[PDB]
RNA sequence: GCGGAGAGGUA
């Protein structure tokens, strides 16, 4: 388990909407509109996208960016 | 009671030393043994859960 | 207890949960349900004595569900004086208070496992079986009378497989002694609309004992009731 | 370049209780064998014992025989201390039969070949009438270890007969264990070590076939041990 | 009467509803748990996450309809368990105890599947729920929307919260066993077993002490 | 009757030296009995070799200072405690070390022997200052079970022996360092089985699995006599 | 058989 996201934090400070991209992440990860970018290790998708976040592969602007690509 | 004690063969200080059932090794310090009456009270955890 | 303060006898004689001797005599016969004393001459009344007899009360229902049972204390052919404690009631031994059980502790902390006020606890206590306390819980199906009609007891009961009925008898319910477990039926009710619904007492979700105990109060008087 | 311990005299005290003695111990090593056996002894030694009883008269555990001053629970209770010894088979059915005043006590069991009642004298009930008869069908099983009714219960196995009463499995004879290392002046060396186990048991399993049985086990965790695959 | 006042209304039923996928227990040591994480009945964790099962197990295809899976999940078979292990891995629930004084008397733990109905509470977070272990009794509530798994896993996680909101110092300092024990470690004495050798590292230390 | 026995060892060797070693499903209690049997003989007794005595040209107590070396008597004995040494044949051997120059004498200074090998030579000895830059020492190595305290050597002492013989802490065990974790573990529905992780650290000579095998080994030596269940 | 009174208890 993940048991810190002091990283994902340092990525975002606002601390809250980082709850809010990751919410948008994991939820276009559940309904399989999309992929996961990390090899996952049998983690949910909540964690998964925590993971993802503190590996700078996701933010909101790239959000955007994908979505109207 | 140090006197009872002493009648029954015991440690006068109401202590004995005790090992680890886990190790086998002995505890430094010698701990205080002895039988306590003890209850069971109506606040049972499946009662409770 | 091991170590008491003396007052366990007043206590446990004084609460009714012991059976005390009235008139001290010889005891004739011992049963786990009844002791049956022949009294002293001395004591014994000159015209139309008898004998003294003491019926026990095997586990039954207290208010808070736990179990009040006496057990014997005397052997045949044992002198009793009057009051002696014949029988003990629920935690009592030998006419003494017994509120619980005497055990070996040790004051150390045993790698957390006694953080706080928890307590560590033994395997062998749970195998010499010495903290297992009986409980008995109470359940009443009522058959009243509809203005559609009245609802029966009977055994027939639409839409359930044989399964649930194997341990119920004709009459609709189940035997002294059966081992049930949550959602199995208690007794066999229909409601009347005749029938294809069902009213039908259940063991409440997740309690698992054995019936030890079926009671019938019929205002009716109803002449062929088997349980009855 | 080692020593290596040989089984030396096993002293008998009583029925119960026994002393055996290991003398050529390396120092070191006579805690370690010491705390090994008594865990292995105190959690895993095989053993019989009663796992359910069919008395006639008796629907349930809470009934009560006519002429018996104890309950059928604590008839119960003390079949659980029933200390007994099956030999060839797994299960046994023991067939208790008495009747008349006195203790029923468990020598009163019909003598079986196979089975070894340990203790004789130990009281299972008493009966308090002329006419007042029990007769029950005790069940016998062998295992390791502890297991109660209500896990056995998953497993019911047809326990449709009402007449059935589960009883709590102590599958296990060893009491008690404690070990001693004390300086084993061998004739020729000066630091050596000899272990002394003092065991009390409910008088089924033998000293030695318990020592034994006990060696076997942690050897045969080590065995698991030697290998290593890594791969 | 019945909007005003405590019992009637907007204290009761507006601001103080009852939720469901709650669960209530007895709370109790477990010292072999990570911070982050609590222990939690196996009985309890299936009654609470019943609709995830459900959902998995039609995944799976293990049960073709809802009500199969319903009987599946009544009788309880081994299937059902690795489901609640497999749903449970990364579910995180929350723990209240009863007088939530402060933001730190609810806080959000991974679960761990055990035997036994109560619920196994991390020591050093104890001291922030102010619970001890002599009857005191918690509930666990189980957020079910993705957003609210975001929420409790960053915002309110255990391990998120080590210093208290009030001042600035620590809430989770080691309180009687963990401070008896290193103050025993730690303390000296004139002269014992092994004064005054001199030791390559702590590694060799362990090597004499063991 | 049939007991169950582990089914996997999972291995992570981390710097070789450290090996983290899982064990699963082990009996109810088995945790504990075996991780401490196996801990106990790998640190109390186990066959090795190292230094036990040495000998300076220039010091006469332990004290006392040699010119030129900053370190101190203390360091170089503590230095001296870390050297893994392996011999094959002889069972006691005296390794000389003789340096000039500036910079740190290292293990792989000391005088190349046939059998002797020394597996870790470029570990720290001492260091030469300037100009002077004089060190010579002769140090005994011998063969040996667990670890042996330098003080109750120099208790039975009675064998006076001629000044500047400085007695060293023998490390004989190969084992720096070694822990067991017990943890919960179920078999699908068994759940009062348990998880063995064993940390172990070696110094060098041997690598941990191979020592915790013959560790193991021993034990089962020494059960041989009463085990006959085959 | 949702509710509400009264009594007792837990933390
Ligand atoms: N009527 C009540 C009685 C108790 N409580 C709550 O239950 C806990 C008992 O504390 P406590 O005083 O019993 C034990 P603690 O606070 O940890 O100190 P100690 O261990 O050193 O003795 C407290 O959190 C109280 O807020 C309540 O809401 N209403
Ligand atoms: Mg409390």
């Amino acid at each position: 388990a993940r048991v810190t996201v002091q990283d994902a934090v340092e990525k975002i400070g606002n601390r809250f909407d980082l709850v809010l991209v990751a919410a948008r992440r994991a939820r276009q990860m559940q309904v399989g509109g999309k992929d996961p970018l990390v090899p996952e290790e049998n983690d949910k998708t909540t964690v998964i996208a925590l993971r993802e976040i503190e590996e700078g592969l996701i933010n909101n602007q790239i959000l955007d960016v994908r979505e109207r690509q | 009671i140090k006197e009872l004690l002493k009648l029954g063969d015991l440690p006068t200080s109401g202590q004995i030393r005790l090992y680890d059932g886990r190790t086998g090794e002995q505890f430094e310090r010698p701990v205080t043994v002895g039988y306590m009456y003890m209850l069971k009270l109506n606040h049972l955890v499946d009662d409770k859960m | 207890p091991l170590v008491g303060t003396g007052m366990e006898r007043a206590v446990a004689v004084d609460s009714g949960v012991t059976a005390v001797a009235k008139r001290g005599g010889v005891v004739q016969y011992v049963d786990a349900s009844r002791i049956v004393i022949k009294v002293n001459e001395d004591e014994m009344y000159p015209g139309e004595a008898g004998i003294d007899i003491y019926n026990l009360t095997k586990y039954t229902r207290s208010n808070q569900n736990t179990c009040i049972n006496q057990m014997p204390c005397v052997s045949l052919g044992e002198p009793v004086e009057r009051g002696d404690v014949l029988a003990d009631g629920p935690s009592t031994d030998l006419g003494e208070l017994a509120l619980g059980q005497n055990m070996r502790v040790a004051f150390m902390p045993w790698n957390g496992y006694n953080f706080e006020d928890s307590i560590l606890v033994s395997e062998r206590v749970v195998q010499e079986d010495r903290f297992t306390t009986i409980h008995i819980q109470e359940l009443a199906c009522v058959s009243r009378d509809t203005k559609l009609g009245p609802e029966e007891i009977t055994a027939d009961i639409p839409n359930v497989g044989e399964a649930a009925l194997s341990k119920l008898d004709e009459s609709g319910i189940v035997y002294i002694g059966a081992e049930v477990t949550g959602g199995d039926i208690l007794v066999g009710k229909v409601t009347p609309k005749s029938d294809v619904k069902d009213s039908s007492l259940r063991v409440p979700n997740g309690v698992s004992g054995t019936v030890i105990d079926v009671q019938v109060f019929t205002r009716d008087g109803v002449e062929k009731d088997k349980r009855a | 370049e080692f020593l290596k311990p040989r089984l030396v005299d096993i002293e008998q005290v009583s029925s119960t209780h026994a002393k055996v003695t290991l003398e050529p111990l390396e120092r070191g090593f006579g805690h370690t064998l010491g705390n090994a056996l008594r865990r292995i002894l105190l959690s895993s030694m095989p053993g019989c014992a009663v796992t359910e009883v069919e008395i006639d008269g008796v629907l349930h555990e809470y009934s009560t025989k006519e002429g018996v001053q104890e309950d059928i629970l604590e008839i119960l209770l003390n079949l659980k201390g029933l200390a007994v010894r099956v030999q060839g088979k797994d299960e046994v059915i023991l067939t208790l039969n008495k009747s008349g005043i006195g203790p029923v006590t468990a020598a009163d069991i019909t003598h079986d070949g196979d089975v070894e009642i340990v203790k004789p004298q130990h009281v299972i009930c008493h009966l308090t009438d002329e006419n007042a008869s029990i007769s029950m069908r005790i069940k016998v099983q062998r295992g390791r270890g502890y297991v109660p009714a209500s896990t056995r219960i998953h497993s019911e196995e047809d326990e449709r007969p009402i007449g059935r009463l589960l009883v709590d499995a102590c599958y296990s004879p060893v009491e008690r264990i404690a070990y001693n290392v004390e300086a084993a002046r061998v004739e020729q060396r000066t630091d050596l070590d000899k272990l002394v186990i003092e065991m009390e048991t409910n008088g089924t399993i033998d000293p030695e076939e318990a020592i034994r049985r006990a060696a076997t086990i942690l050897a045969e965790q080590l065995e698991a041990f030697v290998d290593l695959r890594d791969v | 009467d019945m909007i005003k006042g405590k019992q009637g209304r907007f204290r009761q039923n507006l601001l103080g509803k009852r939720v469901d996928y709650s669960g209530r227990s007895v709370i109790t040591v477990g010292p072999y748990l990570r911070l982050h994480q609590c222990g939690l009945p196996k009985k309890m964790a299936l009654e609470l996450f019943k609709p995830f099962i459900y959902g998995k197990l039609e995944l799976r295809g293990l049960a073709t309809t809802i009500k199969a899976a319903k009987k599946m999940v009544e009788r309880e078979e081994a299937v059902v368990w690795d489901i609640l292990d497999e749903v449970i891995r990364e579910h995180p629930v929350l723990l209240n105890r009863a007088p939530t004084l402060h933001r730190l008397g609810i806080q959000a733990f991974e679960p761990v599947l055990i035997e036994g109905k109560a619920i196994q509470l991390h020591p050093l977070v104890c001291a922030a729920y102010n619970a001890d272990f002599d009857g005191d009794q918690m509930a666990v509530h189980v957020p079910l929307t993705l957003e609210a798994q975001l929420e409790a896993r960053a915002l309110m996680m255990s391990t998120n919260n080590i210093l208290s909101p009030a001042n600035g110092e620590p809430i989770i300092v080691p309180s009687q066993d963990v401070v008896l024990g290193l103050y025993y470690m730690t303390r000296d004495c004139v002269n014992a077993k092994g004064e005054g050798m001199v030791l390559t590292g702590p590694k060799e230390a362990e090597r004499l002490y063991r």
